[PDB]
């Protein structure tokens, strides 16, 4: 949870801080060899996530696709890029924690496995995992209403101004992201129940409480965004590099 | 204190959302009945607009707060009900309460009733923000949230592995 | 009732579960279409101001007005329309 | 190979053949009359050729057989609805009734 | 009773099907009658805005 | 029947067993396995790319060989085409011609300015 | 959208009646092949599946013809010289229409059983929950076009005021130049192809049961969606997972 | 609406009245629940093929071989199809 | 004449035709959506008046047809100018 | 010559007998139909 929350958004606080403000024309000349990368790592990160078998694995590599969305749009020249890559890095250490949370607290603390295989029909005694499955599942693929909407469009805004072909190729994350999430997903909540798992309890109050707060905060500022600009509105123009 | 448009748009609210925090109090009877009887106040109002707009047609509008005004890029929450939403909305509104009232007697002896007629309010609800919606993004919203509600019913045989 | 089988009765889900009909359910139903009465209505009047048709707010003469300011910015920073070019 | 003419397992073999015939014939036609013709027309064909001894016209009638039911596959068969190929299938599962084991010492 | 081969009985449908059934057949084949007398010319192409040649 | 990524790794599996695959959609259906619903044996060994042959994976079809179905499909496809290419030398001619406007083709009304009558101007008169 | 509107009604209302027919029978089975002669035991469901199916054959005064034919004569009223070809294609959609239409109400209701007998012993009509719903989309789908064809497809009607292009404004062209034959052909062979194959299904059903391997090859393409359902998984999705684990 | 159910009795009656229509039988009141199909009824090992494909049709049903060829008794049919809860 | 008069630019920037509908036959719309304007736009209600814009509107197709039959004359007489 | 019987025949005889004939499966088609050509010819009467 710690890592994925903060950790690597310090890195996108590493470039706005030291190489942004610094280093301004060796950003707009190098920038096509980071949308290089980043457009690599979208898309690579996401099919090798197609593939794998153990749950925690998968967040992860989701974790990289939406980190390099947000690169996208730092590394653009924009205001709405800077916004953008903000928010996906809020919303990002939200969203990430629960699921981590589902996948290494809840599931793992009652069957001690991780493997998809045993896992199916969680929806028949665990419904209330099922539901904040499903709700976090549309938050990270970016159901709007949700800042891992509202941070995907604006980074890709700004990369389709910085190169249209690289921030438009780039979209097909919008895909991507729902097919290694919810092929999941399906598998989880759906079909009878494993014979190779007994019942459990429910999810407690203590995992509700703390999926409800990741879920509040995430679906405040994909309705109300502009609440974060009273902060940050030096910030979308301290580093823009345009005469 | 009488608004076509916001009730057109939160009584399906009302519709989806109640019975998803209520059902377990309510009962799978009582939870037919309102989102039916809901649904169908919500038909009545669009067909009293749409003799309204025949008289008139000056659309009515309904602009709501921010969602974001950064640079160059206001999108409001913006809504109005103009002729080819009005349309839109005899179509949605009319069938979904033929089917509010048709999915009770297709439906008995079916034990999860609550989330059916629930979801079945959420996609009305989502595509009355669709046609409605005073700007592309307000569509997107719609266009988003059905296809999400068409996975849940298409899926809402849980068991059935061809369904999911 | 018709076509029943037998489920768990701990399992608890913000919706029934299985063929829910709890024998109280004519007050909770009262409670509930009250709750929703009430809310119809502060949304209503709460959102009448914010309301207005498409037409008859702005006056054509304000539009003539911006117009032609509009014609006077454009010809101090001399600009020229839409395929003149040409 | 050595597919003898009055055993068992030819016995088994040539019912399974019968069968498919008849279900393929009464899911390419519609109507009732002419899928009783095609029957009788298809027992007729096994009445004639029962008959044979020698091993070797018998596989090859067999191999004859199994080209032509591969010949006049269907690709969407009748099945009834709660059988497995079927909309209805796993449609309402009774949940399999189970007790609630616990994990941890403190959580419910 | 039931004659698992023999010539099964007539239905025996309520009389609110049989009662509707009929009604709706009947503004059916109205609407259609009514509509096609008043309108026969433009589905059947009578009228001939082509000038005289 | 291995296909091509299921035996190209056969120099990677050290000691796993070399499973020959079978989807479970082709498995028979009628007989009872533990796992009914996925039709499978709790110690039945699994193929390095079972994640492809189990009932989740997309579903195969077979009447139909796929090379003959990408014939089927993409000459339908083309014969549609061609034909709606080849139907356009064997169009007769209209028997009126273009409605046409008042005022030089309503340049000022579809926004015009003297100079961009071409981009804007409609039908002559 | 004038098509979208009708669409719904007479649409809609197939579902319900293919709702209430799938369970007058005891397994609740979807294949025509096996539902027969139910004409007798569901009257009330046959008269309004047949409503939605003369408003999708476009007969007259019902919804269809007005919403549907009208785009019929568009392709050949339009001033694009090509689009001939569109109104062939589309009359083509139109004579299939009726087939696939009749084809369903002969299989459901006209022919001879072909199911066993106890489910014509318990077939029934449902409930009033089922029948309300279709009775009300009937009326919508029998009154609503001549009731609503003065606001969309009217001449100069400002409801929907669309900014046209008046290049491209052919709806005059299209109600004039129009022929008889290109007014005619349509409806004739909805009633005319509609009649036969109901002729042939009940006289001469060989026509439909030859048996031929060449013909029952083009039956397995036009099943199975052309083999789209195949050339997706196969040469797409899988060629996708495979190149994922790669 | 579908209130229906089956019955040992009823499947009896359903099933003896399909043998008594067929044909090829040796002739009536031989059957009986204790009745064979290659002995007692006088039938090929075709025509317990047709037998069976007939109540398939009758109960709704899709028996497979190895649940067809142990049919060698009338009993043995009404236990089977007693053992379907999807039996019509 | 056939047609009514043409309309001048203001009168139509006044009633805001759709400019599909501006052209000469434009004074007999107005009437016709003021009248289905005021009767809620039902079919039974202003026939004389679709009936008067229709006849102009046809009036005007006669005369295109015309005109396009003197485009094939003049081709054909070039034709056979040519050989 | 071609020319065989169906030892099933009495058991498929059923699918053609009573209210299951070419009469009985084609009465209740158009059912309203009479009852509606009489109130149309009354209507044109009321002209
Ligand atoms: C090779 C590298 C590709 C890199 C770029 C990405 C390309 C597009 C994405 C393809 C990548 C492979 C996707 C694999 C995901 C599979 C997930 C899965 O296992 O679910 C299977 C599911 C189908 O489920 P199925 O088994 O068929 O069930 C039906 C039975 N009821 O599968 C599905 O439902 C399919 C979901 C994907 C739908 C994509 C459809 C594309 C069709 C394009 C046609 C051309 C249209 C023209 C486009 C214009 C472009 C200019
Ligand atoms: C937009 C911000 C969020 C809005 C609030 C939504 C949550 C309300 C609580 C729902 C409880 C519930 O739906 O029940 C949970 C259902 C239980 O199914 P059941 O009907 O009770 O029967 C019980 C029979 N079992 C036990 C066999 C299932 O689990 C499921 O089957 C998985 C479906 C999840 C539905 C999700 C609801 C739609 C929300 C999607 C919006 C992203
Ligand atoms: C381009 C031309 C190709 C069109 C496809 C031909 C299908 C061949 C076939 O024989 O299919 C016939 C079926 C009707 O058969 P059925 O008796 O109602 O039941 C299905 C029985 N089968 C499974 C044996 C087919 O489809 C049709 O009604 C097509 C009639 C042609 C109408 C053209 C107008």
């Amino acid at each position: 949870m710690i890592l994925a929350g903060l950790i690597l958004k310090l890195a996108l606080y590493a470039i706005l801080r030291l190489l942004l403000p610094l280093l301004c024309e060796a950003q707009i000349l190098y920038t096509p060899m980071i949308y290089i990368i980043s457009l690599l790592t979208i898309i690579l990160t996401s099919l090798a996530t197609l593939r794998q078998i153990d749950l925690k694995v998968i967040i992860a590599y989701s974790s990289i696709s939406h980190m390099g969305i947000a690169i996208l749009g730092v590394c653009s020249n924009t205001s709405l890029g800077i916004y953008g890559s903000i928010v996906l890095g809020v919303a990002h250490g939200f969203v990430s924690p629960a699921l981590f949370l589902i996948v290494g607290g809840i599931l793992y603390d009652r069957y001690h496995i991780r493997i998809v295989n045993y896992y199916k029909g969680l929806t028949t005694y665990m419904p209330q995992l099922a539901t904040y499955i499903i709700i976090l599942s549309f938050a990270n693929i970016g159901t709007p209403l949700t800042g891992n909407f509202t941070g995907e469009f604006l980074s890709l805004q700004g990369g389709f101004i910085r190169n249209p072909i690289i921030g438009g190729i780039s979209c097909i994350s919008v895909l991507l992201a729902a097919i290694y999430q919810l092929k999941l997903t399906n598998k989880l909540t759906g079909g009878i129940s494993s014979i190779y798992m007994h019942r459990t309890n429910d999810v407690t109050i203590r995992e509700k409480f703390i999926m409800n707060i990741l879920i509040i905060s995430t679906l405040i500022i994909g309705i109300c965004p502009q609440i974060m600009y009273n902060l940050l509105y030096w910030t979308v123009n301290n580093y823009i590099y345009i005469i | 204190m009488y608004n076509a448009i916001s009730l057109i748009i939160i009584l399906p609210c009302i519709s989806w959302l109640f019975p998803l925090f209520f059902g377990r109090q309510l009962g799978y009877v009582f939870v037919t009945r309102m989102t039916s009887t809901l649904i169908i106040i919500t038909t009545l109002i669009t067909y009293y607009y749409f003799y309204q707009l025949l008289g008139n047609n000056n659309p009515i509008n309904l602009e709501l707060f921010n969602y974001l005004n950064i640079d160059y890029l206001d999108i409001n929450y913006n809504f109005e009900i103009d002729a080819l939403t009005i349309t839109m909305l005899l179509a949605i509104t009319t069938i979904s309460s033929m089917v509010h009232i048709y999915s009770i007697g297709y439906m008995e002896t079916d034990p999860h009733q609550v989330r059916f007629f629930s979801l079945l309010s959420m996609f009305t609800f989502w595509m009355i923000i669709l046609v409605t919606g005073s700007n592309y993004f307000v569509l997107f919203v719609g266009w988003e949230f059905i296809g999400v509600t068409s996975y849940l019913l298409i899926s809402f045989w849980v068991t059935r592995l061809q369904a999911m | 009732g018709g076509g029943r089988y037998p489920f768990p009765k701990d399992v608890i889900s913000m919706t029934g579960g299985w063929w829910a009909n709890p024998s109280n359910w004519k007050l909770n139903g009262l409670f509930a279409t009250g709750i929703a009465v009430g809310l119809a209505l502060w949304v209503s009047t709460a959102t009448l101001p914010y309301t207005r048709r498409r037409e008859g707010i702005t006056s054509e003469s304000d539009i003539s007005k911006w117009n032609a300011a509009a014609g006077v910015w454009r010809e101090r920073h001399g600009k020229i329309s839409t395929g003149e070019a040409a | 190979s050595h597919p003898v003419p009055f055993s068992a397992a030819n016995k088994k073999l040539v019912t399974s053949m019968y069968r498919q015939s008849l279900k393929l014939a009464r899911n390419w036609i519609s109507n009732r009359q002419l899928f009783r013709q095609k029957a009788v027309e298809i027992r007729h064909k096994f009445d004639q050729n029962a008959q044979i001894s020698n091993p070797r016209l018998l596989a090859r009638t067999l191999d004859e057989t199994r080209a032509h039911l591969y010949e006049f596959r269907h690709p969407d068969p009748i099945v009834p609805p709660s059988f497995p190929g079927g909309t209805k299938y796993e449609r309402n599962v009774p949940p399999r009734m189970e007790k609630i084991m616990q994990h941890n010492l403190y959580e419910p | 009773n039931y004659k698992w081969n023999g010539p099964l009985p007539r239905p025996h449908v309520s009389a609110g099907h049989r009662i509707a059934t009929k009604f709706l057949g009947a503004t059916m084949f109205f609407w259609m009658f009514l509509r096609i007398k008043e309108e026969y010319p433009a589905m059947l192409g009578l009228h001939n805005f082509y000038p005289p040649k | 029947i291995r296909a091509s990524f299921d035996k190209a790794e056969e120099p990677m599996l050290g000691d796993y067993p070399d499973i020959d695959p079978f989807p479970a959609q082709l498995k028979n259906p009628y007989k009872k396995y533990d796992d009914q619903q996925d039709r499978r044996n709790l110690e039945e060994p699994l193929s390095v790319n079972d994640d492809l042959y189990d009932m989740w994976s997309p579903d195969r079809f077979t009447h139909f060989k796929n090379q003959d179905a990408l014939k089927y499909f993409i000459g339908f496809l083309t014969i549609f085409f061609g034909a709606s290419y080849v139907a356009t030398y064997f169009v007769p001619e209209k028997a009126a011609i273009p409605r046409e406007f008042p005022y030089e083709g309503l340049w000022k009304e579809s926004g015009g300015t003297e100079k961009s009558k071409a981009f804007f101007g409609q039908r002559s008169e | 959208l004038f098509h979208l509107l009708g669409h719904a009604f007479f649409k809609a209302l197939l579902f319900m009646s293919a709702g209430s027919i799938i369970h007058s029978i005891l397994n609740e089975s979807q294949d025509i092949r096996t539902y027969g002669g139910l004409l007798s035991y569901l009257p009330y469901t046959y008269i309004c599946i047949t409503i939605a199916s003369l408003s999708l054959m476009a007969m007259p005064g019902l919804t269809g013809y007005y919403t549907k034919d009208i785009i019929i004569e568009s392709t050949y009223g339009s001033y694009s010289i090509s689009n001939y070809v569109v109104y062939w294609i589309a009359y083509l959609s139109a004579v299939l229409t009726c087939v696939y239409s009749m084809k369903i109400l002969y299989l459901t209701f006209y022919s001879n059983p072909n199911n066993n007998t106890i489910t014509y012993y318990n077939a029934h009509e449902s409930n009033i929950y089922i029948t309300l719903p279709m009775f009300i989309l009937a009326i919508f789908a029998m009154f609503a076009g001549w009731i609503l064809k003065d606001i969309y497809l009217g001449v100069g009607t400002d409801f929907v005021g669309t900014h046209i292009l008046p290049n491209n404004f052919s709806y005059f062209d299209t109600e004039f130049s129009i022929t008889q034959f290109y007014k005619l052909l349509p409806l004739i062979s909805a009633i005319l192809v509609s009649i036969l194959i109901v002729v042939l299904n009940e006289f001469f059903a060989i026509v439909f049961n030859l048996n031929n391997k060449y013909i029952n090859t083009v039956y397995s393409i036009f099943n199975q969606k052309l083999v789209s359902d195949q050339i997706l998984n196969h040469f797409i999705i899988f060629k996708g997972l495979v190149t994922s684990g790669n | 609406s579908s209130a229906h159910v089956l019955t040992k009795d009823m499947i009896q009656e359903r099933i003896v009245a399909l043998l008594e229509s067929f044909d090829k039988v040796n002739d009536a009141k031989n059957i009986t629940a204790t009745a064979n199909l290659t002995s007692d009824l006088g039938l090929d090992s075709l025509d317990v093929v047709e037998v069976v494909m007939a109540i398939e049709e009758e109960f709704g049903l899709e028996i497979p071989d190895h649940d067809a060829d142990e049919i060698k008794t009338v009993q043995q049919a009404i236990d089977y199809v007693s053992a379907q809860p999807a039996a019509v | 004449a056939e047609f009514p008069p043409l309309l001048s630019q203001e009168d139509m920037k006044k009633h805001k035709i759709l400019l599909a509908y501006r052209d000469r036959c434009a004074a007999l719309l107005v009437p016709l959506n003021e009248c289905r304007k005021k009767n809620y736009y039902m079919p039974w209600a202003c026939g004389h008046e679709r009936h008067e814009y229709e006849m102009c509107e046809v009036a005007d197709f006669q005369r295109r047809v015309k005109a396009m039959d003197k485009l094939k004359a003049e081709k054909i007489e070039q034709a056979k100018a040519a050989a | 010559a071609p020319q065989l019987k169906d030892p099933w025949a009495r058991r498929e005889a059923w699918r053609y007998q009573t209210n299951f004939t070419r009469a009985n499966r084609f009465k209740g088609a158009a059912p309203g139909f009479g009852i509606a050509v009489v109130a149309f010819g009354a209507y044109l009467a009321a002209e």
